[PDB]
Parts: C-alpha cells; structure tokens; sequence
C-alpha cells in the first residue's frame, strides 16, 4: 500500500523534477533501458 | 522517414506538455511510433488547456501540421494503421521500463537514472490513455510511479539513502 500523498506538494516536487531532467535531453541511461 | 523542423519557443502555458514534446523528440529517432502518439497527446492536451490567444492558436496549427506530415511519412505502419498493435506495443514498452526500475529497486540500487525511468514511465502511461482505455490497474501504477519518483527525489535532497 501507499501513504496519503498531498496533491499540492506532490505536484510541486514533480514539476521540479521534470525541469531538472528536462535540462538533460541526451542521457546514455535512457538508451540503456530503451534498447536494453 | 525524415526529421521535421523544431517548434517555435514554447510559452509557459504549455510547461506541462513541454516535457512530453521533448520526450517525443528523442523517441522520434529511436522510434517514431511512440513519438507519433506522443505528439497526439500534446495536441489533445494543448486544446484542452486553452484554444485562444494568437500564440496558442498558431502553436496548435503548427503542431497539427507536424502530426499530419508525420502520419504521411510512415504511410501505413501497423503501429499507426492498426491501433491494436500500436497500443499493445506501448503497453509492453511501459512495462519493460517500469520492471527495469523495479528490478533495480529491490536489488538495492538507487540512482538518478532510475528516477528518470519511473518518471518517464509515467509519461508513457499518459500516452496510453489517449487511446481511451486505461484500467484502474494502470492508474495504481501511475500513482506509485509518481510517488516513487518524488519520494526518492525528495529523499535525495534531504540527504537520505532510499529504501
């Protein structure tokens, strides 16, 4: 199971993560899982 | 197959789909099937969010044009013509990515690469919904992926080793 998550704070952290990952368009790790 | 020109500056009003577009750009080369459906999500989400402001109207027009051209490029493609195989393929792709992260999760190996896997997997699920399906099972996974994505990320900032 999972604990109660705050939609407000949850979205805040999510949006932030997207920006950070967005900064790296080319990631070797992506190709690793992609092709596998 | 060919690479289309990049889209003009993307306003903040589309920050939500901003990531989706970038994902398609990458998948475009690796696989146009995912990128194609990805673009569809953007257009559908774009109109849902707004549909006015000369900036948006024009943006949607450009996006739509790219979608039409892309479909033509592929021609038929069982993945495009037959949504049956296309959908099934998308489901498998998301599963492989998720399982991969889950495999390393229990293995006791956490890293930024995995964090992307969970988040990226969430984006894939969204691309699946556009089909109109999406069962509760997938929804549960989405909730877990989002939670696990932030849980690990939040803990990282706090300076704590995942568990």
């Amino acid at each position: 199971g999972t604990p109660e998550l705050d939609e407000d704070d949850l979205e805040a952290e999510l949006d932030a993560l997207g920006d950070e990952l967005l900064a790296d368009e080319d990631s070797s790790y992506l190709d690793e899982a992609a092709s596998a | 197959m060919a690479a289309l020109a990049p889209l003009p500056p993307l306003p903040a009003q589309f920050k939500s789909i901003q990531h989706h577009l970038r994902t398609a750009q990458e998948h475009d080369k690796r696989d146009p099937v995912v990128a194609y459906y990805c673009r569809l999500y953007a257009m559908q989400t774009g109109m849902k969010i707004d549909s006015k402001t000369p900036e948006c109207r024009k943006f949607l027009s450009k996006l739509m044009d790219q979608l039409e051209a892309l479909k033509k490029q592929l021609g038929d493609n069982e993945a495009i013509t037959q949504e049956i195989v296309g959908c099934a393929h998308l489901e498998n792709y998301a599963l492989k990515m998720f399982l991969y992260a889950d495999n390393e999760d229990r293995a006791g190996r956490f890293h930024k690469n995995m964090i992307k896997s969970f988040y990226t997997a969430s984006l894939l699920i969204d691309v699946i919904t556009v089909f109109g399906e999406l069962t509760d099972e997938n929804v549960k996974h989405r909730k877990y992926a989002r939670w696990k994505a932030t849980y690990i990320h939040n803990c990282l900032k706090n300076g704590e080793t995942p568990q």
